[PDB]
């Protein structure tokens, strides 16, 4: 007996549901995936004053939240065209901006950065509550954010350093009794519960400071991107314990991290290429993709099925399909780009780029929605020194 | 030796425009740069003050190879830097310990002092550009 | 193979730094030490140029090469300075050094002293007033030339040198 993998049969299934298998969405999903990219429209938003968007989570059906250079959490309603801001919560003691947000697996608690760079701040899905209060665990920034568990969540810093933060049977058991029967939410203390250190390799380090974090849900571990050009894998399925290190073909602009949970491939950006790095090959065998952008360098990159969306410093994705090991081509490589957004002509802009009035609004962020149709993008400026955002639902 | 003074005086008579090196205008500077690292919420914040440090290697050499304390002595001067803004009030070079250089006669042309911070900190682009072939923008974070 | 790991690939150019800055920081000023230096040909000279003894030893770093450019640029337009340019570069490289260890990424910390550089230079325009009444700039030029020669080559001094 064959395997079907056709979609056909699905569809003949679906109308009955008469013990219809799940093996069917694999290809609808890869399908569509692939004739997507070149259909979406763009819906821009307004956003006002905000810094920049450094990163985005789709919380609901209608909303993406939204990390800000200037630490502002917010959500943007797609579904009305919509701009909410979310109140920025303060640590316990009175001791940049938000680079990365994540999501739990249950899609209960939503971790950003809070008033303090170097604090992480938690949120309650879908009400926005606040849960907890700031923690004071790192020594400086904070660069990445990834849960790990339900309860479980690691960030990273400039020093290398990776905090551990647990939430107990109890304390989540009363953070919830509490939002549910109280209307006015109560947010509780925490602590971290461990700090670890990425492993010291032979390349540099100094230059040790996590950028981004990503984890495997179905191995439970836990990928880490160094700016030293090294790869750290650890594992995050009970406690925080370091598994292997790999090098990267490029040690420049490593900022974004993603994994290919179909593909057991960890993806890695840099100043021009893609690294796709494999746990189970030698540290030396991993393969690179430019993205063609050379000099601009990639500011984001995550898996849609079996194709990788990249975004770079010039405001534009790329989409690299593995099946095919190519970029896909437009209806030439296919790619979107980013509208006008906002640019603030303030002093540090008329001290040192005075000599241009408008810049790309690079690609700091981007995620697919459930249903993988819609792609919302976020940004800003390629710039460090300059201040202007972007945000748009492509659809 | 006659070039250096000749070069001197001859931009101080055909213009006015003169600087008080030698920890004055040094520390000066240092200011303009710190609060731009307090405007800049970035990531480069850091390495700006660090330049503002930098500019006070020149009046703690010249007190260090004195027999004064360098670190007493500049300590004056910034404080001074504080309380008054452009100040041409810096440490002495002739070893009299009048902080000051319309006493001292310590006096630099203008644009010799543009010139020295412009070379100095090509040289530090040029030592930290370690392995990227293309030439990038400031890439944000 | 033999690889240099972080600040080790970087040590490398803040000791070759040093090693000129020490002999740089000495001569800032009218208080500077003259520097002498016999040449190949038995030939001793007296410099206080920082152009001329880095052109002078024998360079064996980059670093020692890109530093006679450095102090040759300052010589040919401004004349003075030579010294102090090489100092400065030297003491961001050596605060390069501590931004490192924070975790600030190599080329970041490169940027933020290029943004620092140019603030540092629009400033001078407004350092030092450009009011000057010749009586009382004729003393300063005096003692100038003379701490300019009797300091840094020739050590009496010449009356006529420094006063014509």
């Amino acid at each position: 007996p064959p395997v079907k993998r056709s979609l056909v049969y699905y569809l003949k299934n679906r109308e009955v549901r008469l013990q219809n298998e799940t093996s069917y969405s694999r290809v609808l999903h890869g399908y569509a995936a692939q004739q997507l990219p070149s259909l979406l429209k763009e819906r821009e938003f307004h956003l006002g004053t905000l810094n920049k968007v450094f990163a985005s989570q789709w919380l609901n059906h209608r909303q993406v939240v939204c990390g800000t250079k200037c630490n502002t959490l917010f959500v943007v309603d797609v579904q009305t065209s919509q701009i909410t801001k979310i109140p920025i919560l303060k640590d316990r003691e009175p001791g940049c901006g938000i680079h990365a947000i994540e999501l739990n697996p249950s899609r209960t608690l939503l971790a950003t950065g809070g008033d303090n760079p170097n604090s992480l701040a938690i949120y309650r899905l879908p009400t926005l509550d606040p849960v907890c209060v700031g923690d004071d665990g790192h020594k400086d920034w904070i660069f990445s954010i990834a849960w790990i568990s339900d309860t479980m969540a690691v960030s990273g810093s400039r020093d290398g350093s990776m905090g551990l933060w647990e939430v107990t049977d109890d304390v989540l058991t009363k953070s919830d009794a509490r939002h549910n029967v109280s209307r006015v939410p109560v947010y509780a203390h925490i602590t971290h519960k461990a700090l670890k250190d990425i492993p010291k390799e032979d390349t540099n380090p100094d230059n040790c400071k996590v950028r981004a974090l990503a984890f495997n849900n179905k191995n439970k571990e836990l990928g880490a991107v160094s700016l030293d050009g090294y790869f750290h894998l650890w594992k995050a399925e009970n406690t925080l314990s370091k598994l292997l290190s790999t090098k990267l073909p490029y040690c420049r602009e490593n900022v974004c991290l993603a994994y290919g949970s179909e593909w057991s491939v960890y993806a890695v950006g840099s100043q021009a290429h893609v690294s796709f790095l494999d746990p189970r090959q030698p540290s030396y065998n991993v393969k690179s993709v430019c993205s063609r952008e050379r000099g601009s360098g990639i500011r984001s990159v995550s898996f849609y099925e079996h194709i990788i969306t990249v975004g770079t410093g010039q405001g534009s994705l790329l989409f690299y399909d593995i099946r095919a090991q190519r970029f896909l081509e437009e209806r030439e490589n296919l790619k979107l780009t980013t509208g006008k957004g906002w640019l603030n002509h303030d002093e540090t802009w008329r001290n040192y780029f005075s000599d241009i009035d408008f810049f790309p609004n690079a690609v700091y962020t981007h995620c697919y929605d459930s249903s993988g149709t819609k792609l919302f993008v976020a940004g800003g400026p390629l710039p460090s020194g300059l201040h202007g955002n972007y945000a748009g639902l492509w659809s | 030796s006659l070039h250096d003074a000749l070069c001197v005086i001859r931009n101080l008579i055909r213009d006015n425009r003169v600087v008080y090196g030698g920890g004055a205008a040094e520390i000066s500077c240092a200011l303009a740069v710190s609060q731009e690292a307090d405007k800049c919420p970035t990531l480069e914040q850091y390495a700006m003050r660090a330049f503002a440090d930098a500019l006070e290697v020149i009046p703690m050499a010249l007190s260090e190879n004195s027999g004064m304390n360098p670190i007493q002595t500049m300590t004056e001067v910034r404080a001074r830097q504080v309380k008054e803004m452009n100040p041409a009030l810096g440490i002495d070079c002739l070893h009299k310990g009048t902080n000051d250089m319309k006493q001292q006669h310590v006096i630099e042309t203008l644009i010799g002092k543009k010139q020295q911070i412009s070379l100095a900190t090509q040289m530090v682009r040029m030592i930290l550009k370690i392995d990227d072939i293309r030439k990038p923008g400031e890439s944000e974070e | 193979k033999s690889r240099l790991m972080g600040l080790e690939a970087l040590k490398s150019h803040i000791m070759a730094a040093k090693a000129v800055a020490n002999t740089m920081r000495t001569s800032l000023g009218p208080n500077g030490l003259d520097k002498m230096m016999v040449d190949k040909d038995g030939d001793v000279t007296v410099t206080n140029d920082g152009a001329t003894i880095l052109s002078m030893m024998d360079v064996d770093h980059q670093i020692a090469k890109l530093m006679v450019e450095l102090s040759k640029s300052q010589d040919d337009e401004i004349g003075d300075g030579t010294t102090g340019v090489v100092v400065l570069a030297g003491a961001l490289l050596e605060e390069a050094e501590q931004l490192l260890d924070r975790g600030i990424h190599p080329i970041r910390i490169a940027d933020g002293y290029e943004q620092a550089a140019r603030v540092a230079i629009e400033h001078l325009d407004k350092i030092s007033d450009s009011v000057l009444v010749d009586i009382k700039d004729t003393e300063p030029l005096i003692q100038t030339a003379k701490t300019t020669l009797g300091s840094k080559v020739v050590n009496s001094c010449h009356r006529q040198m420094a006063e014509i």
